[PDB]
């Protein structure tokens, strides 16, 4: 049975083609002493380990550590002999061929997989939504991408990248949370802020009005009970965290907001298919999970684009695993048999085959 | 490229060819049932036109039923791209949703379009992350 691995900057999603969800989801972290630990086990012993993220902004930068992530994925997580399973791996859009070459070489030469295939994350997400044309807003832990896609293929010139995502958001919430008096500095407390971000944060339909409402009543305030018993209150930080997506300025980035990069990306594609991009904005990624993000994006984009144009945002309820699901469907198709790359063909052609 | 039998039979002669996605596979619909779609399934439609100038014309439509499962609508979408790739990309792709089919699509069926409850079952095995 084919395996499907979606190597994100923060979480690795892994499972079996045919399943509607990844069986394994763990941190993309490798820890080494003074001979290595991965994911939760790496975090358990963070005290005696130097922790590193092998994937930076969706791009693999540490091959020695990436190898440990894959070893842990196959053996510990899935409990399977790599040599008996065809493997589908995902990659960030505009990923350097050298990287795709290294990826392939490691799979075949160190894990001896019988066959493999590398798919672009944004395109798998679009397939999962039952579309061949549209534009994907892909937002995770380490990067956000705007990928317009026409008839199955990502339009190279129009792709946009924004190095701001979930981790940055967590960092910001932690920052404005202290200002409000509270304090989460240590590594152990940062997990608390992430839980607050995922449980209480949301996108305001209108930032200005929410700021007003919050300075007057306490109608927007939600309580968050700490483990030790304490109960801290969160008010405007709920929608100020996600606001950073539309206004990267909050964290000091002259960068354009996600509504802005979506519009610019659509604007760099043939005008004839623009009506289609506008009506097929698909969002995928943990960081697009905030409640109210569809409505905001819906309003922000019609403000930018000409009023006669019809805007439609598709925000799938499981968009956090959309990439993995699209690959699960892809690697299950009777046609996928031919598009693999076999170990045999690799032994002859080498890296230049992927 | 695909050795998949149906890809070899695609767009070889003027006409209409319909497939239904069934457990991650493209299965041809009996000719006599053309126009009858299971609202819980997904299909791929290929229309080939005779263009005098020895210029065969192709239009690929993937129809999504209101109760078709994610794995089906996804497969219909993917099959469409592979079939088009197979046909050298000469086909124009079209997403058709139940109830809102394009005027072009509806025209392929002289005696109207007819829906019907039911369908083949999802090829998706259910699981819950980290369990
Ligand atoms: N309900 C939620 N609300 C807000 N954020 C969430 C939610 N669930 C998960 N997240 C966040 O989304 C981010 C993760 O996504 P994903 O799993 O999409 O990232 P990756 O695949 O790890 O990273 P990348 O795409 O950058 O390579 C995390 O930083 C996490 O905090
Ligand atoms: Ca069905």
């Amino acid at each position: 049975t084919a395996l499907v691995c979606d190597n994100g900057s923060g979480l690795v999603k892994a499972g079996f083609a045919g399943d509607d969800a990844p069986r394994a989801v763990f941190p993309s972290i490798v820890g080494r002493p003074r001979d290595s630990y991965v994911g939760d086990e790496a975090q358990s012993k963070r005290g005696i380990l130097t922790l590193k993220y092998p994937i930076e902004h969706g791009i693999i930068t540490n091959w020695d550590d990436m190898e440990k992530i894959w070893h842990h994925t196959f053996y510990n997580e899935l409990r399977v002999a790599p040599e008996e399973h065809p493997t589908l791996l995902t990659e960030a859009p505009l990923n350097p061929k050298a990287n795709r070459e290294k990826m392939t070489q490691i799979m075949f030469e160190t894990f001896n997989v019988p066959a493999m295939y590398v798919a672009i994350q944004a395109v798998l997400s679009l397939y999962a939504s039952g579309r061949t044309t549209g534009i994907v807003l892909d937002s995770g832990d380490g990067v956000t991408h705007n990928v317009p896609i026409y008839e199955g293929y990502a339009l190279p010139h129009a792709i946009m990248r924004l190095d701001l995502a979930g981790r940055d958001l967590t960092d910001y919430l932690m920052k404005i949370l202290t200002e409000r008096g509270y304090s989460f500095v240590t590594t152990a407390e940062r997990e608390i802020v992430r839980d607050i971000k995922e449980k209480l944060c949301y996108v305001a339909l209108d930032f200005e009005n929410e700021m007003a409402t919050a300075a007057s009543s306490s109608s927007l305030e939600k309580s968050y009970e700490l483990p030790d018993g304490q109960v801290i209150t969160i008010g405007n930080e709920r929608f100020r965290c996600p606001e950073t997506l539309f206004q990267p300025s909050f964290i000091g980035m002259e960068s354009a907001g996600i509504h802005e990069t979506t519009y610019n990306s659509i604007m760099k594609c043939d005008i004839d298919i623009r009506k289609d991009l506008y009506a097929n904005n698909v969002m995928s990624g943990g960081t697009t999970m905030y409640p109210g993000i569809a409505d905001r994006m819906q309003k922000e984009i019609t403000a930018l684009a000409p009023s006669t144009m019809k805007i439609k945002i598709i925000a799938p309820p499981e968009r956090k695993y959309s990439v993995w699901i699209g690959g699960s469907i892809l690697a299950s198709l009777s046609t996928f048999q031919q598009m693999w790359i076999t170990k045999q063909e690799y032994d002859e052609a080498g890296p230049s085959i992927v | 490229v695909v050795e998949h039998p149906e890809f070899l039979k695609a767009g070889k002669e003027p006409g209409l060819q319909i497939w239904r996605v069934e457990k991650f596979d493209l299965v041809p619909v009996p000719t006599n049932l053309y126009g009858d779609f299971f609202t819980g399934d997904a299909y791929v439609i290929l229309k080939t036109v005779q263009l005098r100038n020895g210029n065969l014309q192709y239009d690929l439509h993937y129809w999504l039923g209101n109760e078709c499962s994610q794995d089906e609508s996804g497969a219909a979408a993917i099959f469409t791209v592979q079939l088009d790739d197979y046909l050298n990309g000469r086909a124009v792709q079209h997403r058709e949703v139940q109830g809102f089919e394009s005027a072009t699509f509806l025209g392929y069926f002289k005696s109207g379009l007819k829906y019907k409850k039911g369908g083949v079952a999802s090829g998706f095995k259910h699981v819950v992350p980290n369990e």
